[PDB]
C-alpha cells in the first residue's frame, strides 16, 4: 500500500 | 486536467513567514499523498515535504528544522506549505506534486520564492528597433529590453500573444541587485511599421504590466 | 544519504540515433519490500519536470515505446531510441527507496549542421537616455553549436565590464541557440564615444561577424 516507501 | 496550480510566491524578507498554496482538481484529494519539491538553478531538485491521505503523517527534509509545515484542507482541495523563519537558502522554484508509489506523476508549473531584504522594483521596458541608417532586408528583428526589476519573474508577450512563432526570450540575469532580460521577435519587413508591434511585460511582484509599442 | 550520480552531464545526439544515460546510486535501491523505486523525469526548456519512467522500467502514460529504462541494484540506464528534436531537455533520475534524492541531470542536446548567428545591434532608446542610462544590445539568433563569444568595442577599444550574456536553451524547432549581449554604460560614458561595436566569434566562420553603429547617426 505504501506511497512514500522510505517511510513504510 | 490533470492539474496542480501553485499560488503566487514572490518576495519575502528573512525571518518572516510565508505560505504557499496549491490547488488540486480532477482527483479525490484525500486519495493521494502530496509533496513539495524545490529547484535552485546550479543546485538541482530537492524533496521538501510530503503528506499522506488525511494529513496524519508527514515527511520533511531534515535540514529544514521543522520550519516548514505541509498541510492539506480536504474540504477545500488545497495543499499548503507554511515556511516559517524564512532563510536565504530557501530561495527557489517550488513545485506542488502528486505522489503515487514513490513517484511524482503530476507536477504544478512551479512558483518562485525569493528571500531578500531588498525592495520590490517594477521593470523599465525599452524598445529595440533598427536605427542609425541601417537598411532592412526581407525581415526585421525587433525587441524589448527589460531592465531594473526585482524579484523574478516577468513574462513578455508580443501583440498580446498573437505574435509567437518567431519569438526569442532571453533568461534574466542579476546585476547591481536588479534583473535584466530581453525578448526579440522577427516579422516581415513590409509589415512593419504598417502593422503595429507591441511587447507586453508583466511583473506580478509589482502588480505592473508595461505595454511598449515599437516605433522606427 | 544516498547519492544519485548521473553521466554524462551533457549528451550530444544526432536525430534518429540512440541516446544512453547512466544513473548510479550509492546504495542498493532494492527496498525491503522487493521493489526498486528508481524513476526518470524529463524537464523540457521552460517547463516543469514530468514523469517518464517509474519503478525502473515502467513507461508513464503518453510516453513513446522508444523511451526504455533498465538496470538493477545500483546501476540504471535510460535509453532513447530514434531521437527526435522534442526530446531535448534535462533528464533526471530519482530514488525513493530511501530518504528521497535526485540525480544532477543529463542535458540531451540535438546535433545539427553548424549555423552562423544572425546578428542585430541596437543603440540605447531615447527613453533610457532620458533616464541617464545607456544600454547597447546585440542579438545573436539561431546559431549552432552553442559555444560563441561576443566582444564589445567602444571607439575600437575593448570594454570588458558591464556586459551581460544570456543564452536561450536549445530550440526544438531548428536545434539552434540564441543569445543576447547587453553592454550597459552610463549616459555620460555613452556620450563621450562614437563607435559601438559587437563582434561575434563562432568558428562557423573563419572570420568573426561584426555589427556596429555610430552614435551620431542615431
Amino acid at each position: 500500500e505504501p506511497q512514500a516507501p522510505w517511510m513504510e | 486536467e490533470v492539474k496542480l496550480v501553485e499560488s503566487e510566491g514572490g518576495l519575502v524578507q528573512p525571518g518572516s513567514s510565508m505560505k504557499l498554496s496549491c490547488t488540486a482538481s480532477g482527483f479525490t484529494f484525500s486519495d493521494y499523498y502530496m509533496a513539495w519539491v524545490r529547484q535552485v538553478p546550479e543546485k538541482g531538485l530537492e524533496w521538501v515535504a510530503n503528506i499522506n491521505y488525511d494529513g496524519s503523517s508527514t515527511y520533511y527534509l531534515d535540514s529544514l528544522k521543522g520550519r516548514f509545515i505541509i498541510s492539506r484542507d480536504i474540504a477545500k482541495n488545497i495543499l499548503y506549505l507554511q515556511m516559517s523563519s524564512l532563510r536565504c537558502e530557501d530561495t527557489a522554484t517550488y513545485y506542488c506534486a502528486r505522489l503515487t508509489n514513490g513517484y511524482l506523476d503530476v507536477w504544478g508549473a512551479g512558483t518562485t520564492v525569493t528571500v531578500s531584504s531588498a525592495k520590490t522594483t517594477p521593470p523599465s521596458v525599452y524598445p529595440l528597433a533598427p536605427g542609425c541608417g541601417d537598411t532592412t532586408g526581407s525581415s526585421v528583428t525587433l525587441g524589448c529590453l527589460v531592465k531594473g526589476y526585482f524579484p523574478e519573474s516577468v513574462t513578455v508577450t508580443w501583440n498580446s500573444g498573437s505574435l509567437s512563432s518567431s519569438v526569442h526570450t532571453f533568461p534574466a540575469l542579476l546585476e547591481s541587485g536588479l534583473y535584466t532580460m530581453s525578448s526579440s521577435v522577427t516579422v516581415p519587413s513590409s509589415t512593419w511599421p504598417s502593422q503595429t508591434v507591441t511587447c507586453s511585460v508583466a511583473h506580478p511582484a509589482s502588480s505592473t504590466t508595461v505595454d511598449k509599442k515599437l516605433e522606427p | 544519504d544516498v547519492v544519485m550520480t548521473q553521466t554524462p552531464l551533457s549528451l550530444p545526439v544526432s536525430l534518429g540515433d540512440q541516446a544512453s544515460i547512466s544513473c548510479r546510486s550509492s546504495q542498493s535501491l532494492v527496498h525491503s519490500n522487493g521493489n526498486t523505486y528508481l524513476h526518470w523525469y524529463l524537464q523540457k526548456p521552460g517547463q516543469s519536470p514530468n514523469l517518464l519512467i517509474y519503478k525502473v522500467s515502467n513507461r508513464f502514460s503518453g510516453v513513446p515505446d522508444r523511451f526504455s529504462g533498465s538496470g538493477s541494484g545500483t546501476d540504471f540506464t535510460l535509453k532513447i531510441s530514434r531521437v527526435e528534436a522534442e526530446d531535448l531537455g534535462v533528464y533526471f533520475c530519482s530514488q525513493s527507496t530511501h530518504v528521497p534524492t535526485f540525480g544532477g541531470g543529463t542535458k540531451l542536446e540535438i546535433k545539427r549542421a553548424d549555423a552562423a548567428p544572425t546578428v542585430s545591434i541596437f543603440p540605447p532608446s531615447s527613453e533610457q537616455l532620458t533616464s541617464g542610462g545607456a544600454s547597447v544590445v546585440c542579438f545573436l539568433n539561431n546559431f549552432y553549436p552553442k559555444d560563441i563569444n561576443v566582444k564589445w568595442k567602444i571607439d575600437g577599444s575593448e570594454r570588458q565590464n558591464g556586459v551581460l550574456n544570456s543564452w536561450t536553451d536549445q530550440d526544438s524547432k531548428d536545434s539552434t541557440y540564441s543569445m543576447s549581449s547587453t553592454l550597459t554604460l552610463t549616459k555620460d560614458e555613452y556620450e563621450r564615444h562614437n563607435s559601438y561595436t559587437c563582434e561575434a566569434t563562432h568558428k562557423t566562420s573563419t572570420s568573426p561577424i561584426v555589427k556596429s553603429f555610430n552614435r551620431n547617426e542615431c
